């Protein structure tokens, strides 16, 4: 679990998938 | 029942 | 879902398919939290209403999955249970309070690009994440609309809704222990669980860390995405002690 919640094809290759920032920019 | 059958082994 | 779109690969990863052996169909979404150990709705496993009582072994997870119904040969694993944990409070009379069962996989599930586990929230996450106006993620291959289906996973971003909105969208009792997500008939923008995504996450990532937590288990709905009402979601911190136990004493 210490790795949890880092995909593999994602967060692990610093790649963003489509609509990520999406849910970014609402945390205002 | 569209789906494609599961390997034996898993049943 | 409702007004979502075809996920990218491994997009979810966590994301599970439970599978009722027979007849083969699909059952109900679910998460991977760590090798062994998957986590879903309870009304997916009991639901005295329609008659629904599922035993270990009428069930298979599904993991690494993105069609809904190929064998997704070399990608996807697929594992027996051990055993299932559904809520002692789980309130199915009335509410579906307390919607949260754990399921134990007899043997460990190897990770890979295609199955990796979600976090589950600390306090602090929550605190931090569960505001109105805060979007998260659904995913599932549940119906495409109310009253066909997906090809491959769904995906769908929704915000959080203020509590006294949520309370005002419907007559059934809400309790501390539920959110809602989904856009308001003013906002324009649509999308919601429907039949088939139930047990499946509620994800939001983190600005402060850059991992995915899960926060909700989408739960329940009246109709799929209509216009003034919201989906339902098991509010996993709320719900996290709990988890812990089952988790500490049969892990
Ligand atoms: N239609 C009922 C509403 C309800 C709520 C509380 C108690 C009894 C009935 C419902 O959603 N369900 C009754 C059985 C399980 C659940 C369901 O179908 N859940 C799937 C779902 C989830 C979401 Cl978030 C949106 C749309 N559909
Ligand atoms: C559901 O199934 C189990 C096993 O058959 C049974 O013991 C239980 O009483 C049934 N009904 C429930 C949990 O409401
Ligand atoms: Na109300
Ligand atoms: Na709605």
């Amino acid at each position: 679990e210490a790795d949890c919640g880092l995909r593999p094809l994602f967060e692990k290759k610093s790649l963003e998938d489509k609509t990520e920032r999406e849910l970014l920019e609402s945390y205002i | 029942g569209d789906f494609e059958e599961i390997p034996e082994e898993y049943l | 879902i409702v007004e979502g779109s075809d996920a990218e690969i491994g997009m979810s990863p966590w994301q599970v398919m439970l599978f009722r052996k027979s007849p083969q169909e699909l059952l109900c979404g679910a998460s991977l939290i760590s090798d062994r150990w998957v986590l879903t709705a309870a009304h997916c496993l009991l639901y005295p209403p329609w008659d629904k009582n599922f035993t270990e072994n009428d069930l298979l997870v599904r993991i690494g999955k993105h069609s809904r119904t190929r064998y997704e040969r070399n990608i996807e694993k697929i594992s027996m249970l051990e055993k299932i944990y559904i809520h002692p409070r789980y309130n199915w009379r009335e509410n579906l309070d307390r919607d949260i069962a754990l399921m134990k996989l007899k043997k460990p599930v190897a990770f890979s690009d295609y199955i990796h586990p979600v976090c589950l929230p600390d306090r602090e996450t929550a605190a931090s994440l569960l505001q109105a106006g805060y979007k998260g993620r659904v995913t599932g291959w549940g119906n495409l609309k109310e009253t066909g289906q997906p090809s491959v996973l769904q995906v769908v971003n929704l915000p959080i809704v203020e509590r006294p909105v949520c309370k005002d969208s419907t007559r059934i009792r809400i309790t501390d222990n539920m959110f809602c997500a989904g856009y308001k008939p003013d906002e324009g923008k649509r999308g919601d669980a429907c039949e088939g995504d139930s047990g499946g996450p509620f994800v939001m990532k983190s600005p402060f860390n850059n991992r995915w937590y899960q926060m909700g288990i989408v739960s329940w709905g009246e109709g799929c995405d209509r216009d003034g009402k919201y989906g339902f979601y098991t509010h996993v911190f709320r719900l996290k002690k709990w988890i812990q136990k089952v988790i500490d004493q049969f892990g």
